């Protein structure tokens, strides 16, 4: 559904900017869903149907003679700048941002949600190109880790006199 | 469903004034209205989405407010190109909607029009009617009184007026006039008058010419 | 990214109504949610229906189980039918495509064509001259023009010296007569030192009976 300061990334972690909650996945894995990592097939064949081969992607069965395999955005994505991307967001550029669904209505519309230190700009349409600052609402719950802005974005990580599995 | 509801229907405003339209939504869209600016018989062009959001392309004197069910479309120094019919349009759940739209005229200065008048050409009396032309040309504002006159007799039921657009230069208005007759008819008579009354002529003004001539 | 609409602009009643909107300078898959919108004749903007890219359908709920939108990806165009139709009906139809970007709107529009729906048959236009004269002279400007004269149906376009001449042009709005024919006219202003120069021709075309028809305005020395 929607990821929220409570979503458990599986084989992830939580990342926050100017209007929403994503999962990040570790090392090369992909989003099989929203709060869901897996590793990445290379190849599409009858063997990996159905098994991750990107974000939101998977390989799938394409009809015709002879029969193919290929990487397929899932149901409400497109590939766009080799990347799968709501329909929504289609023609969308949002700048220093990225845009992500607003779901409040029947109609589901895209919007920016922007990396942090900038805000939607009413004047620019809606890109992510006005000053504003964004509260880190992440519950950063492990002893040695606390909410720091890591290129663009929120993220817990090592607090400020540690390093590096446990942050020591 | 959702209904759009416009006010003003009409609306008349000078270059530079401020112009305010509103629309009402019959329930909340939060900010999700888009305005359109439509020419006569032309194009609808988006102006502004999400309430407030001026498309790219748009003058900055085109600003908008609102959330909710009560919105506003303003044009803060009108221009004489501005001169359309406005539509509020949603689509937040099917179906999608639009106001039924507010016309905004170019007020301007008194303008008396200039008067031409067209007798019927040779090669259409040939098919047995005859079509006279009176022209009213660059005038403000619309309203007037073109009257046609057949040996100075009032004529009743045989004409049909054209008014333009506005122009979006001037903002004025240009007015034909049809006197349709049978050539037996046409030929009957001499003078055929067009008699033309409006604000900026301080008496009314009678283009004619004589039949053959 | 260009939008054109087309198909026949004469439908009689009862019958059906058929246009396709063709995308150029660009794929109809830029987007993924298309429409139709109409707009009969001094009325305002209806919204007639919607597909996207994996087909999914929305009409307007006043149209019925009478209207159907489909799409052809490999044509990049997408089409819209209408049956049962009646004078309600005569409208100029215009595609659309929509942005979901904050809302949902149509961010480029199309020329939008014109349907009738009349029994009446096709009728091609005459074209009379109107002479610029001492009666059409104000200043150093003459005014001069062409009678389009029982055509049926809306609408024609007129042009003059083939779109060379555009200043100065006024193409009154068809008015329809009694005969249930339309007529208007197009006037010109032009500088009256030029009329033994300069020749004016208006090209009148309507489309509905493939007629274009081109009138020389021979001036008046009276």
């Amino acid at each position: 559904a929607k990821v929220t300061v409570d979503t458990v990334c599986k084989r992830g972690f939580l990342i926050q900017m100017s209007g929403h909650l994503e999962c990040k996945c570790e090392n090369d894995l992909v989003l099989v869903n929203e709060e869901t990592c897996e590793e990445k097939v290379l190849k599409c064949d009858e063997k990996t149907v159905n098994k991750p081969c990107g974000d939101f992607s998977k390989c799938i069965k394409i009809d015709g003679n002879p029969v193919s395999y290929a990487c397929k955005c899932n149901l409400g994505y497109d590939m766009v700048n080799n990347v799968c991307i709501p329909n929504e967001c289609k023609q969308v550029t949002c700048g220093n941002g990225k845009c992500i669904l607003d779901t409040s209505n029947p109609v589901k519309t895209g919007v920016c949600s922007c990396n942090i230190g900038k805000v939607p700009n009413v004047q620019d349409q809606n890109k992510c190109s006005k000053d504003g600052e964004t509260k880190c609402s992440l519950k950063c719950l492990k002893e040695q880790e606390t909410c720091k802005a890591v290129d663009g974005i929120y993220k817990c990580d090592c607090k400020d006199g540690f390093i590096i599995s446990i942050c020591t | 469903d959702i209904q759009l509801t416009q006010s003003p229907s009409f609306l008349s405003a000078s270059v530079g004034d401020r112009v305010t339209i509103t629309c009402w939504a019959s329930q909340g869209i939060n900010s999700y209205l888009a305005w359109y600016q439509q020419k006569p018989g032309k194009t609808p062009k988006l102006l502004i989405y999400a309430a407030s959001t001026l498309q790219s392309g748009v003058p900055s004197r085109f600003s908008g407010s609102g959330s909710g069910t009560e919105f506003t479309l303003t044009i803060s120094s009108l221009q004489p190109e501005d001169f359309a019919t406005y539509y509020c349009q949603q689509l937040n759940s099917y179906p999608c909607s639009f106001g039924q739209g507010t016309t905004l005229e170019i007020k301007r200065t008194v303008a008396a029009p200039s008067v031409f008048i067209f007798p019927p050409s040779d090669e259409q009396l040939k098919s047995g009617t005859a079509s006279v032309v009176c022209l009213l040309n660059n005038f403000y504002p619309r309203e007037a009184k073109v009257q046609w006159k057949v040996d100075n007799a009032l004529q009743s039921g045989n004409s049909q007026e054209s008014v333009t657009e506005q122009d979006s230069k001037d903002s004025t208005y240009s007015l034909s006039s049809t006197l349709t007759l049978s050539k037996a008819d046409y030929e009957k008579h001499k003078v055929y008058a067009c008699e033309v009354t409006h604000q900026g002529l301080s008496s009314p003004v009678t283009k004619s010419f004589n039949r053959g001539e | 990214v260009q939008l054109q609409e087309s198909g026949p602009g004469l439908v009689k009643p009862s019958g059906t109504l058929s246009l396709t909107c063709a995308v150029s300078g660009g794929s109809i898959s830029s987007s993924h949610w298309w429409s139709w919108v109409r707009q009969p004749p001094g009325k305002g903007l209806e919204w007639v229906g919607e597909i996207s890219l994996s087909g999914s359908t929305h009409y307007g709920p006043s149209l019925k189980s009478r209207v159907s939108i489909s799409l052809d990806k490999s044509m990049n165009h997408f089409s819209l039918r209408l049956s049962s139709v009646t004078a309600a009906d005569t409208a100029v139809y215009y595609c659309a495509r929509e942005s979901r970007f904050y809302g949902a709107y149509f961010d480029y529009w199309g020329q939008g064509t014109l349907v009738t729906v009349s029994s009446a048959s096709t009728k091609g236009p005459s074209v009379f001259p109107l002479a610029p004269s001492s009666k059409s002279t104000s200043g150093g400007t003459a005014a001069l023009g062409c009678l389009v004269k029982d055509y049926f149906p809306e609408p024609v376009t007129v042009s003059w010296n083939s779109g060379a001449l555009t200043s100065g042009v006024h193409t009154f709005p068809a008015v329809l007569q009694s005969s249930g024919l339309y007529s208007l006219s197009s006037v010109v202003t032009v500088p009256s030192s030029s009329l033994g120069t300069q020749t004016y021709i208006c090209n009148v075309n309507h489309k509905p009976s493939n007629t274009k028809v081109d009138k020389k305005v021979e001036p008046k020395s009276c």
